[PDB]
């Protein structure tokens, strides 16, 4: 935990690092480290439910394992687990994105377009 | 006759503004002014201060004509939104003080359409037959409480369950297809009522979800927007030529 | 009058179209006649029955139309007639639209992306 | 023992391999609703009883092991299909 200000030193020795407003590459970071460094616990817990079957003793299924194969029980189905109140429920998901980024896109695309074209023929012809 | 009334206003308002002493005529205008005042619907009590301040204008007055010179005003206390007109006046001593008999028909059925079981307008109406009287001269005074009537039992079987066949909601009034339908109808048209109706199978369907300001707002700003790009061609068409 | 909707003006033509061996022509213009009805003798329909092949086929009955009950995967129903049970076998197609719809949103975002 | 969906289940199991009657399988499930491991939201136009969350199992050390399925088919697939969303948002590296 960060209590207080601190940051007299601190933010003056970061001399690197800048504040990303996140839709700027922060959320792959984020991709990488619990894709990355969560799939590598994965392998730990592989190393796990492995090892505990090859060489663990009275810990392989102590009051833990099966308890929690019940929150490994939420979803690991085997072709492709078949949400299928998922899908149109998706479609109510999707809808909402989709949506808002068809109408307020059409909203940017006023954004980009108007005043671009209106500063841009400025600066174009009224150069002249 | 609120043209012929309307000219018995004008010539009230002036005419008998200048006559000196009419006690008992001025009482009558005041029942003008409670009739005509709430038939321009002036205001729905004030008119009644008019039939109430016309009501005690109406002694000394020859006894077959002070019975009708109080039927507007206990029919207006019909006409109070509230039929509280049992609670008060009828059973008050005013309709135990004079030979009246209309208005003791109008306990019966001013209390058996307070009871909201119907029961009473359709068994009364023969009743009423005397006090519907001139077809087209009061028109309104039942009208409205009966015609009121009508969607207050609506709210009473279709408010409690949305969905239903339309000849079970409509076995309480017996007629399937005559008027209720197009009384639904037009709660359809007066927005009181969000379903749909059917014949096919003759089952109604209650459902409504108008609000999407995500639709409507950001569209509807689009098009203003379309308009102010409309406002810029000219700042462009301006800038070329 | 062919996409009129005419194959018996076909027949009516072949009443004097000789014309200098324009014969091997119009015996492929019965093939073109008859490989279409291999695809059109159950298109969008219901069934049918012997008589709409005695109509729409001619020649009565050859093996070559007792071939199209036995070459296109056919259901020659007693004096009846079916491209299958379903003639249209079982379209849902995905029964899940939405995921391909996400690598949409994978290329599309990574559109939003790079430009501004 | 199916970990796969069709959830919904009919009766037609219950009624035939847990000796109990149409009429009783809904206290079949709640008492079960007093028991709480299994909250199914059981289907009555249909009388089909539905699948919900439950609690599992004891020990299956042979899916202990053969878990792989599901934990490195998670870790594989979520993580190569990872390495597809990051190879395709790949140069916007910047």
């Amino acid at each position: 935990g960060a209590e207080e200000a601190e940051e007299v030193g601190v933010e003056h020795l970061l001399r690197d690092i800048k504040d990303t407003t996140v839709g700027t590459l922060s959320q792959r970071i984020t991709n990488q480290v619990h894709g990355l460094k969560g799939l590598n616990s994965k392998l730990l817990d592989i190393r796990s439910y492995l090892e505990k079957v090859a060489t663990g003793k009275l810990p392989i299924n102590h009051q833990i394992i099966y308890q929690l194969q019940d929150v490994f029980n939420l979803l690991p189905d085997v072709s492709l687990q078949e949400f299928v109140k998922a899908f149109y429920l998706k479609t109510n998901d999707q809808m909402v994105v989709v949506y808002l980024a068809s109408l307020i896109r059409s909203v940017v695309a006023l954004h980009n377009l108007i005043n671009n074209k209106i500063a841009n023929r400025d600066a174009e012809k009224k150069e002249g | 006759n609120l043209p012929k009334a309307r000219a018995a206003l004008t010539s009230a308002r002036t005419t008998a503004n200048a006559i000196y002493c009419p006690p008992k005529l001025q009482a009558t205008l005041d029942m003008q002014s409670g009739i005509i005042h709430a038939a321009e619907e002036k205001d729905w009590k004030t008119a009644y201060s008019y039939f109430y301040e016309a009501f005690e204008g109406y002694d000394s007055i020859d006894s077959p004509k002070a019975i009708t010179s109080l039927k507007y005003m206990l029919l207006c206390k019909i006409m109070l939104n509230t039929p509280e007109d049992v609670q008060a006046l009828v059973s008050g001593k005013l309709a135990l003080r004079y030979a009246g008999r209309q208005t003791e028909a109008l306990k019966c059925v001013a209390q058996a359409s307070k009871n909201r079981s119907l029961a009473d307008f359709e068994k009364a109406l023969t009743d009423y037959r005397a006090e519907l009287r001139d077809d087209p001269i009061i028109s309104t005074h039942l009208a409205k409480l009966y015609d009121n009537l009508l969607e207050q039992n609506l709210i009473r079987v279709i408010e409690p369950f949305s969905r239903v066949q339309i000849e079970h909601i409509s076995s309480l009034i017996k007629l399937s297809k005559a008027d209720v339908e197009r009384k639904l109808s037009q709660m359809i048209l007066d927005k009181k009522f969000h379903g749909i109706l059917d014949q096919g199978e003759g089952v109604l369907i209650i459902f409504d979800e108008p609000p999407v300001d995500k639709t409507y707002e950001a569209a509807l700003e689009t098009i203003q927007n379309m308009s102010k790009v409309v406002d810029s061609l000219y700042n462009k068409a301006k800038k070329l030529t | 009058y062919l996409m009129e909707g005419s194959y018996n003006k076909v027949f009516l033509a072949k009443g004097n179209i000789p014309a200098e061996s324009y014969t091997f022509f119009i015996d492929i213009l019965l093939d073109t006649i008859r490989d279409e009805i291999a695809g059109c003798i159950e298109k969008a329909y219901e069934k049918i029955l012997f008589t709409e092949a005695t109509r729409i086929l001619f020649f009565n009955t050859p093996k070559k139309m007792t071939d199209y009950a036995k070459k296109r995967g056919w259901v020659l129903g007693p004096n009846n007639y079916y491209s299958f049970a379903s003639q249209q076998q079982k379209p849902e197609d995905t029964t899940i639209p939405s995921t391909e719809l996400a690598k949409q949103v994978i290329e599309y975002a990574r559109q939003l992306e790079m430009i501004v | 023992t199916r970990p796969a969906n069709h959830r919904q289940l009919t009766f037609e199991e219950i009624a035939k391999s847990a000796k109990i009657t149409v009429n009783e399988v809904e206290l079949l499930v709640m008492k079960a609703l007093s028991v709480g491991l299994v909250k199914g939201s059981i289907d009555e136009v249909d009388k089909r009883v539905h699948m919900t969350w439950v609690q599992p199992r004891v020990l299956d050390l042979q899916q202990i092991k053969g878990m792989k399925d599901r934990l490195e088919f998670w870790c594989t697939d979520v993580k190569s299909m990872e390495m597809l969303v990051e190879h395709q948002a790949h140069d916007i590296l910047t």
